[PDB]
């Protein structure tokens, strides 16, 4: 599991 | 205005020898590979801008650049495995393991985050994130006397790139890995935040998720008690992930699921067993068809709890995929339990739900329940009521489906359901 930080 | 910026100028500014428009350039590209619709991310590869931010991280006297790399890089990786090594291969994870000691808070979170999407590629990133020594640093970013003086966020991504450090498996994380990170693990175990327990039961699904030694491990901690308390909470993101790790627990030795039982776990399954999530159902139901597979105590435990019926009734009604895990924990239950306990379990009425699933299309489910079927006729046999549940098996209409069974492709189902037809009605 890969998260983005989109804030 | 660093909005809308191109990948030309963005790689125009730097290239500058400018640390202030390298600055902006690097913020530009972060909002764009912030944006939620496609960001860039191969175009950003393709210029050859990775090695760039990575160097970037390691200028301590701008932090505003080290946190804007920072956060395009952990985009970046965010991405397919290819965009990840691509991260790696620039030498980031050195320089994130260096930010985590950054005396900003957001220049570490940011790094942290970085490492935990790098960690959860895979068993090999994972495996070099740990031999780069990140734990050492992560776990004193936790070194605190009480969680609650740290930020809702920072605890949260700090929980969750541990939990990618314990993920994945072929192979599962070393040994000495995971008893470093296992006290903190309990720590944040105990913590009142959702999104805090929800990984933490997470990362300790995944550790459970393998041979004895590596449950042993985890059970040794006392964790158990926790995760049932955990079980019983009403946020489904904690309950599927506490109940994933207590199914993993059972699936060791009955001393390990003994544990299980004695904290109050089967208290909690009836709500499980119908719960209105298919996926608990399932994964309650696996967790008791592991349970009645262990000692004669054991099923009698389960006796007491009064969770026979709830097991008849997921075998009558049910998503298939439950009713499959039912009819192995009724086999592992008559292959186990004792004359009276199988006799328990007919006089609740798992017969007609038993036949009426012989219908199916699965030749796995028959042989179960065909296997099944034997186990209760030994009973009788043992007990000289053959003729009784002859007569019960044929009053639900499951003679016939035995007697169709008998021209089955499966070998093991026509040989099974012929000698049922043969030993028990002729």
């Amino acid at each position: 599991r890969k998260k983005t930080s989109d804030s | 205005g660093t909005v809308n910026w191109s990948v030309e100028d963005i790689v125009k500014g730097i290239n500058s020898n400018n640390l202030e428009s390298q600055l902006q350039a690097t913020q530009a590209a972060r909002k764009l590979l912030s944006r939620e619709k496609q960001p860039p991310i191969d175009n950003i590869i393709r210029a050859g801008l990775i090695p760039k931010f990575v160097s970037f991280l390691g200028k301590t006297d701008c932090s505003p650049i080290q946190f804007e790399s920072a956060w395009a890089l952990t985009n970046i990786a965010s991405g397919t495995s290819e965009q990840t090594k691509a991260v790696v291969d620039g030498g980031a994870i050195p320089a994130f393991i260096s930010l985590l000691a950054s005396p900003h808070a957001h220049i570490s979170e940011q790094a942290v985050w970085a490492l935990g999407n790098i960690a959860g590629d895979g068993s090999a990133f994972r495996d070099l994130v740990i031999k780069h020594g990140a734990i050492d640093p992560l776990l004193a970013l936790l070194a605190v006397p009480d969680l609650s003086t740290l930020a809702c966020g920072y605890l949260r991504n700090l929980t969750w790139t541990l939990s990618n450090l314990c993920r994945n498996k072929n192979p599962a994380p070393p040994l000495d890995a995971v008893e470093q990170i296992l006290p903190t693990l309990v720590r944040l175990l105990h913590h009142n935040d959702p999104e805090v327990l929800a990984d933490s039961c997470w990362a300790i699904s995944y550790l459970t998720d393998g041979p004895n030694e590596r449950i042993e491990m985890v059970v040794k901690k006392g964790v158990v008690p926790q995760l049932v308390k955990l079980l019983g909470a009403t946020e489904l993101p904690i309950v599927t992930p506490a109940l994933r790790a207590i199914g993993n627990i059972v699936t060791g030795t009955d001393e390990q699921t003994q544990k299980v039982i004695d904290a109050g776990a089967l208290a909690v399954f009836p709500s499980l067993l119908t719960n209105p999530k298919t996926n608990i159902q399932k994964e309650a139901t696996w967790t008791m068809s592991n349970i009645t597979a262990g000692r004669q105590d054991q099923i009698q435990q389960v006796v007491n709890h009064g969770l026979v019926p709830f097991l008849v009734g997921v075998l009558s009604k049910a998503d298939f995929k439950t009713q499959k895990e039912a009819a192995w924990a009724i086999t592992n239950y008559t292959s186990g339990g004792t004359v009276e306990q199988i006799v328990y379990l007919v006089h609740c009425g798992i017969i007609e739900p038993l036949m009426n699933l012989l219908s199916a299309k699965d030749t796995k489910i028959i042989q179960v329940i065909l296997d099944a079927i034997s186990n209760i006729f030994q009973a009788a046999e043992k007990l000289g009521e053959t003729e009784k549940l002859s007569i019960m098996i044929e009053e639900c209409g499951g003679l016939d489906k035995i007697e169709a069974l008998q021209r089955h492709e499966n070998e093991s189902v026509y040989k099974a359901s012929l000698n049922l037809i043969e030993k028990y009605f002729s």
